[PDB]
């Protein structure tokens, strides 16, 4: 049966700011079958208070789903976003980017 | 508001 | 301009996992209102916007009601799916719903819609007609005999032509703060070195809403389609939207590139260059 891999977008909700609070998302999209796994990473590191959107669909049946939590960049500090599926051998990880 | 009659398949 | 209200209905069966899930969401236009989870503590249908708290338990009661049936004919037709296909009782399959209407900027009935997929390819749908089906398989016709024998379109023509868009006026009016407004991009470019003889421009589109915006490059004005890099629109998590398109140029050619912003909130699309 039919399997679409997710696309994945890791970004902050504001334009990032060195001490100034904001929000670290992780947005996956055009994916089946549903189940799917996310975490967000601090400094390799999987982050404990995570939330995300109801699930949703497109046009083409495919799924899409926003995980955040609330974070404070700083210089140093590294995030990502970490993501399995059926569609994928081994979990997939994308590195924020401030300017992506 | 949601439709009230849903047929089943 | 032009509106919409949509429901979208996911079921997965989860085999020897107990009951199947169930998640019912309600969006007008690019926001969301309402959920159900049947995972969840409440078994309500529950508010995800700040207008349509204000609606009495007599709303909440009735929005209840309605998804809990549509998620007891949902567990009822993942069953009769099976057998149709002849699958076995051990795997995962997943139905999809989606059903609504739209209005047009004289805000009124446009267009309607049902759809119903399964395991990610269409399954049966509603014709623009709103008066005959689509089968998109052999065992989708029996559905589609079934239900014009029973007449199951000519309720829900009803339902889509009127009480739909009676309730898509309703939220609009109820909810204008929210959903008559416009948030123009906030725009912006950036200017990365790539090598020393090329460079990323990238151009931003921030915080806006309705999600539809068009982005994109040209090079002394001409279109620059195979060369940009245009990521999917995504949701700032506030209830607003972003996106990007980037160019890579050859460095001091920089001047030859414009951005172009075209967006329901804008007086006018914009053009950025980097100068």
């Amino acid at each position: 049966m039919i399997q679409r891999t997710p696309k994945i977008q890791v970004y902050s909700r504001h334009p990032a700011e060195n001490g100034k609070s904001n929000f670290l998302n992780c947005y996956v999209s055009g994916f089946h079958p549903s189940d799917i796994e996310v975490d967000l990473l601090k400094n390799g590191e999987r982050i404990e208070k995570v939330e995300h959107s109801d699930l949703s669909f497109s046009k083409d049946w495919s799924f899409y789903l926003l995980y955040y939590t609330e974070f404070t960049p700083t210089e140093k500090d590294e995030y990502a976003c970490r993501v399995n599926h059926v569609t994928l051998s081994q979990p997939k990880i994308v590195k924020w980017d401030r300017d992506m | 508001s949601l439709y009230n009659t849903v047929a089943t398949l | 301009g032009s509106h919409s209200m949509r429901y979208f209905f996911t079921s997965v069966s989860r085999p020897g996992r107990g009951e199947p899930r169930f998640i019912a969401v309600g969006y007008v236009d690019d926001t969301q209102f309402v959920r159900f989870d049947s995972d969840a503590a409440s078994q309500r249908m529950e508010p995800r916007a700040p207008w349509i708290e204000q609606e009495g338990p007599e709303y909440w009661d009735g929005e209840t009601r309605k998804v809990k049936a549509h998620s007891q004919t949902h567990r009822v037709d993942l069953g009769t799916l099976r057998g149709y296909y002849n699958q076995s009782e051990a795997g995962s399959h997943t139905v999809q719903r989606m059903y609504g209407c739209d209005v047009g900027s004289d805000w009124r009935f446009l267009r309607g819609y049902h759809q119903y997929a399964y395991d990610g390819k269409d399954y049966i749908a509603l014709k623009e007609d709103l008066r005959s089906w689509t089968a998109a398989d052999m065992a989708a016709q029996t559905t589609k005999h079934k239900w014009e024998a029973a007449h199951v379109a000519e309720q829900l023509r009803a339902y889509l032509e009127g009480t739909c868009v009676e309730w898509l006026r309703r939220y609009l009016e109820n909810g204008k703060e929210t959903l008559q407004r416009t948030d123009a991009p906030k725009t912006h470019m950036t200017h990365h070195a790539v090598s020393d003889h090329e460079a990323t421009l990238r151009c931003w589109a921030l915080s806006f809403y309705p999600a539809e915006i068009t982005l994109t490059w040209q090079r002394d004005g001409e279109d620059q389609t195979q060369d940009t890099e245009l990521v999917e629109t995504r949701p700032a998590g506030d209830g607003t939207f972003q996106k990007w398109a980037a160019v890579v140029v050859p460095s001091g050619q920089e001047q030859r590139y414009t951005c172009h912003v075209q967006h329901e909130g804008l007086p006018k699309p914009l053009t950025l260059r980097w100068e």
